[PDB]
């Protein structure tokens, strides 16, 4: 039915995707236990699509579960609404990746794969007209890129029909929370750049400045984290899960978002994002949030629209508004910046609307756009994969894993192609 | 006996297809349900909803219309909503996984999926029908399969009956709002297999939508609901011939080639009125005179494309209720008086009257105020070509860099499809370029 | 008078009896226990129940119709069912250890087990009887006896009095979806030895039953029980002349060597309907014409062999209920008129109308709507062969591995009885062949 | 009335038909006294096709005990239900068989079948229209193949028309429970290929990896077991004992499983298997469960579908669904895999349904189809056979009984030869 699963991994993205179904019971009402306490049909109408009902009712979720090591999976385990899940889907390791990303690809990655992917394609047959499904994991080590990476190889192959919409965390430019980040990060955006279908830029260090400049929070972990993108990443399916006098789907987004293959890394805007006493100065109007969904605060990624230029720039809006206004702000803020707009695009915005906004607040606002100002992140993480290269810096870790350098390159010479192939398409007209 | 049938498809199309039968069952008055409120006296003389409302053994009188779209939730609001008695099972075939907005799927790749049990419901209705005239069909260059799979629609159906006539409802472009960037590419791959499948048609924008509703219907915040609503008045009336009586009942195979003269440039603008507020229905009178001198406002031009740009052809300005013969005639010389105004002169006066005597009815809730007369001028000039020169010129560059193309080669069409295409609005901008010369001497 | 006697064989076969005396019983209305709820007026013209309800010298009216099968279990849950009021004790005969589905021992090793209580139980019924006209004989090639101890019936009663009719319901191996894999052996086996004891019978296939009940039904999950009540509906009309008064009252023996114009190919399709839902009895008006163009529907064709790959020969439509014989007559014109459509031309036209004037009554608990006429399409073409031609193949090669073939030869059958009975189907392939060829010139 | 009777001996089989009649009297719901206590004439109805009623009512059944010492008699005979017995039938030896099987089969073969043969017979005059009947041994040793082969040649010979359904106990390749396995094993089979109806095999490692896998079960024993297998054991008869809109008997059964008379060896699959929690992960459908049918997991033999192919398969259903699910599945699956499903036999997968399912659950399934992946089961013992054979390794325990070793050529070449005919019948198209 256009229903869709998700699989994450992920030292962080094993919580993410916790935090993630977990707000989607709550758009859906269900109790933890599993059986439903709405107040609407539909939430119940197009309820299969992410969810299950079960023997009694109990109402299970499409997800997949990655990990080498169970303690996430006790964790979650551990989790509210733990009683709404599925006994089956906890699909662990006995190891952990030690985030060596050949060490979760080949050592741990040929060695839990088939648990996963048989079970998995027990849900590829409990899945009518399958969308998609979700991946979640990180794009700098092994927890979860360690397999994701095989299961993007694996299921793509499995079902070249099927929609790869891969959300993984990337390193921001300060913080380096390991420092063989560059290498699984390079080794793994060689496949990602080949395989995946859609792919949306994770950082920690935005999700931060969300929270403490414009979320005004001093407070920062991961789970609010998880609870502003679930947020969004949660909105986009909503149109398809939910009526809209425009409607739009992950296909007519993607093939109405990409040019060219090659460029399904997307930043994301979601948004109102305030503080308790904001709405005491401020109120909702779609010019409002308008005139967020061009801010390069809200632009959650390390690149900047500010200094690259929108490829592609689209809006996400649940709510119950007059799309009179919509378009006009739509193409006001087209012209208004124009610069920033890439130019044989006529039109590089593209619109959408779902009746009914998240749960709540009245109105959704959600931006994917795609500059490519992302240049400069690929460039730096290239760059600091250059540095200790040149030193071979921690390649005994890695060699011991047995693989070779000449993918280094390959992955290296190949990321810089993409980068530059960034370029023109930027630098032209 | 005098039939027509209507077609459903992309997200606005049957958006404006449930405002249409919404509107008729109004106006008919016949209940949600498929029963009028009381019994019908038997008479002759001229038909009556049979046209399109179903007769049963009983009151259920379904609409002679299909609903065929790969996009299925919406259709559904249908499928549960208030007309759930009104509408009929087999009246429904959507599909699951719609175009996504590719031209070449739901017109290639789901363009296979369909089509039979479409055909299927066609001959059991045309098989229903009689003197079934023609056939509207409604779908859109956006909710995609509005192009693709209504391409293929019309690319079979025309083959199957043809002698059936060809009415054409689909939404354009707009010229600066828009919807997406594929829009080139759904377009001229649905035009040069549009032209020579369709018999004529007409080109409704949004953006005039909005800034008339706005203005003349005094509108702060519109959507869909006024636009499907407007357009529901204007298909209202465009049909009224068949049924309700008018001084010269005049049809649409009458309309066919003698609004289009030529076979080729077979489109048209439709500028409705009196679209006025209930504080503008009072301070105000309405003249047949206001309907029809403000019938031809470019400014009033309910398709973004200025008249004044281009060179008018015909003018079938059908009217609803107290028509006068004489005052319309007067301002029909009226129109021959406007200096701005130029006609192609090889068809000096092309004219054609339509008098129905009914006046308006109108749908509570809504913003458009009650008046006692309507106009359609549905009317064909040179002007129009030019926004198919945006067309193909945002749609040329675009194109020349390959963009979204990997899309389509993926779905299985082939590149000439494309620059070949390019050649057919080449051609059309020759027929633009050409009836609007002035044959010499 | 006119009387005809059911006879029920194999796990399907009886539940298809069960399904019918339970509708007749519904459709005269007389209670289960054997009484009908009032007095009975005494009147002329035409019999009544009495062709199979069974008269006593009281409120006792039991079936014309008798059990034998092998596989004694189910049987007794008539033994046990609301009905064993109805039914008789000597109206039962089952054998506790059936077939295993060996035809040959049903027929050959169980076959000589309770034959001679069947033909007394028969004599006791025709003697009771008048004018019976023919036999209602029911089995199937699964519950094993269907194929086996029907076969040695057949071959011995037809010797017994020949100048009845055979009524011949029995199933036949559904195309792809199946019950076992000697099928193959049941079918042929039976097929050599069914054909000259064998005067017509009809091929009743169950997928069919499926994808029709539920997308025409709008079944979601059906069984035997729905089976069986399709079944009913259409052996219900099949006879009804004999029961109702109709314009033309045709019969049996009338359809004998008429409908199966030479003696070889004598069995045939038919697809019934009007086979639809409460939601759309309503939102549907149910036309002559649509039950009749809607009867030729191959996709509506009630066993999987499709028609329009054959030619067809001779299609008795006839008809319950409120029937026009003009209409339905120039609904014939417009089945001449199919062009897709090819007939046995040497045969141009055999057609024999059907127009029975009471229209259907429904089963409570039912998927069918309820209408105002039926249809049977008993027809015959050359499309058959095909689907036999499978069963030939199939049975060729595993025949060819001997696979099974021990259970058999171990029951006393002859190999020449397999590779004869298929120069059998050799031959009737040369018949479909044969007739479907175009006399020269 | 095709009612049958049950013969066991068999170090465990003796337990197991225990276990067995104790699970028919639960779905018979009579009291251990043997007096009914149930709440319908159903299961009255076809009661006696394996019980029986006495004088009084008590309710009896139609088991017969072998055993060559009586700690099973008095084990059994200390069971529960065991007020539901017949003291007569409790025929034992003063000995044991020690497992060679020569003993069991010769010294004490030849010593005690008498008795049981004679009473077996007054059995035989009990049975108006015997089905058949049931032994139960295991194919390795002696405690219940040393006589049971004496059984099947005698009855077989007396009654050359009756069922002779065999299930007995193989060893499983990795745990060699005894050293003298292949002998008594090859010396049995030799027997069983000629004189026995039906066979299904009896591993104890696939039970293990049921209980503890897909039982998700740490503590396995034999009593567990039983249930597992006398679920199934328990379920072929259902049809035969409850009404069903789609019916066989086993002559039915094998007549429509059995190509050629050797390949009475059948392999089996019951469900559904799941510990407490899983019903709140999953619920009950006729494709989920079909979705277990063909599960190697669920084949609870040595041999390997994914590995053979199938010559044959089948399904028994106990429940209340729609058959249009349940061929469809079937169907659907046919194709599926179709590789794993021999050529030549269309439509090689074959269907049942019992009105009822099993008590407690509301579907049944059971799958006892034939492949040939049994080849390496027989590969294997006779293997061993074939190492200690060239050794004589205890052929001196062995040739103290007084039998040859061109017996054990006899059923060498012999089982050898079995294998290569499946060879063949599976090398074939
Ligand atoms: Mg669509
Ligand atoms: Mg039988």
């Amino acid at each position: 039915m256009r229903e869709i699963v998700h699989i994450q991994g992920g030292q962080c993205g094993n919580q993410i995707g916790a935090k993630f179904w977990e707000v989607i019971s709550d758009e859906h009402g269900i109790d933890p236990t599993g059986t439903y306490h709405g107040d609407s049909d539909l939430q119940l109408e197009r309820i299969n699509v992410y969810y299950n009902e079960a023997t009694g009712g109990r109402y299970v979720p499409r997800a997949i579960l990655m990990d080498l090591e169970p303690g996430t999976m006790d964790s979650v385990r551990a989790g509210p609404f733990g009683q709404l899940f599925r006994p089956d889907n906890f699909v662990f390791g006995q190891t952990g990746a030690g985030n060596n990303w050949a060490k979760g690809h080949y050592t741990e990655g040929a060695e839990l794969i088939d648990s996963v992917l048989d079970v998995v394609r027990k849900e590829a047959e409990g899945c009518d007209c399958l969308q998609g499904f979700q991946i979640t994991h990180s794009l700098g080590g092994g927890t979860g890129s360690g397999m994701g990476t095989l299961l993007i190889s694996k299921v793509r192959e499995e079902y070249p029909d099927r929609i790869m919409e891969t959300f993984s965390v990337v390193p921001s430019p300060k913080v380096s929370d390991t420092v063989v980040e560059p290498y699984n990060a390079t080794l793994s955006v060689h496949q990602l750049v080949e395989n995946a279908d859609e792919c949306m830029v994770i950082d920690n260090e935005a999700l931060y400045d969300i929270c403490f400049r414009t979320l005004k929070l001093t407070t920062p972990t991961y789970g609010d984290l998880n609870h502003l993108v679930s947020a969004a990443m949660s909105g986009v399916t909503c149109c398809l899960r939910f009526p809209g006098q425009l409607n739009s789907d992950l296909r007519k987004l993607a093939v109405n978002l990409i040019p060219f293959p090659r460029l399904h890394f997307f930043m994301i805007g979601f948004a109102p994002l305030t503080s308790r006493g904001s709405q005491q100065y401020r109120a909702l109007t779609v010019p409002e949030l308008t005139q967020q969904m061009f801010d390069a605060k809200n632009m959650m990624c390390a690149a900047d629209p500010r200094h690259g230029r929108y490829l592609t720039a689209s809006a996400l809006f649940r709510g119950r508004m007059s799309t009179k206004e919509v378009d006009e702000q739509m193409l006001n803020v087209q012209n208004k910046n124009s610069s920033y707009f890439v130019e044989w695009i006529p039109n590089n915005i593209k619109s959408s609307i779902c009746d009914i906004p998240p749960k709540g607040l009245k109105m959704a606002v959600t931006f994917v756009g795609n500059s490519t100002a992302i240049q400069e992140m690929f460039k730096r993480v290239a760059e600091q994969f250059t540095a200790m290269f040149r030193r071979k810096a921690f390649l005994h870790w890695y060699t011991g894993e047995g693989m070779d350098e000449m993918e280094f390159t390959e992955a290296e010479s190949n990321m810089n192609d993409l980068v530059s192939e960034y370029q023109q398409y930027q630098d032209a007209t | 006996m005098r039939e027509v049938i209507s077609i459903h498809v992309g997200q606005g199309g049957i958006q404006v297809g449930n405002a249409c039968w919404e509107l008729f069952c109004l106006e008919h008055g016949i209940q949600p349900d498929g029963q009028m409120p009381s019994d019908k006296t038997i008479g002759g003389g001229d038909d009556a909803f049979n046209t399109f409302f179903s007769e049963t053994g009983a009151g259920k009188h379904v609409p002679r219309a299909v609903f065929l779209d790969l996009e299925p939730t919406v259709i559904d609001e249908v499928r549960t909503g208030t007309y759930r008695q009104l509408f009929h099972p087999e009246q429904l075939i959507s599909g699951k996984e719609d175009a996504a907005n590719n031209f070449a799927r739901g017109h290639y790749t789901i363009g296979k999926e369909i089509v039979d049990l479409c055909l299927d419901r066609i001959r059991k209705l045309a098989d229903n029908c009689t003197g079934l005239q023609g056939f509207l069909v409604f779908n859109s260059v956006g909710g995609g399969t509005g192009s693709g799979l209504g391409s293929l629609l019309l690319e079979r159906l025309s083959v199957d009956y043809g002698k059936k006539s060809k009415l054409g409802f689909t939404i354009y472009p707009s010229p600066q709002v828009s919807t997406a960037v594929v829009e080139p590419y759904n377009s001229i791959l649905s035009t040069h297999s549009l032209l020579e499948h369709t018999d004529v048609a007409v080109m409704l924008d949004n953006e005039a939508i909005y800034d008339i509703c706005r203005r003349n219907l005094d509108i702060e915040r519109p959507t869909y609901t006024n636009l499907n609503r407007l357009i529901a008045q204007v298909i209202s009336s465009l049909t009224a011939s068949l049924r309700f009586d008018g001084a010269l009942n005049v049809d649409i195979t009458e309309f066919q080639t003698n609004l289009v003269p030529y076979p080729r440039i077979h489109f048209m603008l439709s500028s409705y009125a009196p679209i006025i507020s209930a504080e503008k229905a009072y301070h105000e009178q309405l003249s047949v005179a206001e309907i029809t001198n403000s019938a031809f406002e470019p400014a009033n031009m309910m398709a973004k494309c200025d008249p004044r740009h281009g060179k008018y052809m015909a003018c079938s300005m059908m009217y609803r209720g107290d028509v006068v013969p004489k005052d319309v005639n007067a301002s029909i010389a009226t129109i021959k008086t406007k200096r701005t105004i130029q006609f192609v002169d090889w068809c000096p006066t092309g004219f054609k009257v339509g008098i129905n005597y009914q006046p308006p009815t109108v749908v509570p809730g809504g913003d458009l105020a009650k008046v006692m007369r309507a106009v359609c001028m549905i009317s064909n000039s040179t002007a129009i070509a030019e926004v198919f020169s945006r067309l193909d010129h945002k749609f040329d560059l675009m194109y020349a860099k390959r963009a979204f193309v990997h899309w389509y080669v993926g779905e299985g069409m082939e590149e000439g499809e494309f620059s070949e295409a390019r050649e057919d609005l080449a051609a059309l901008e020759k027929d633009y370029e050409e009836v609007g010369i002035e044959t010499a001497e």
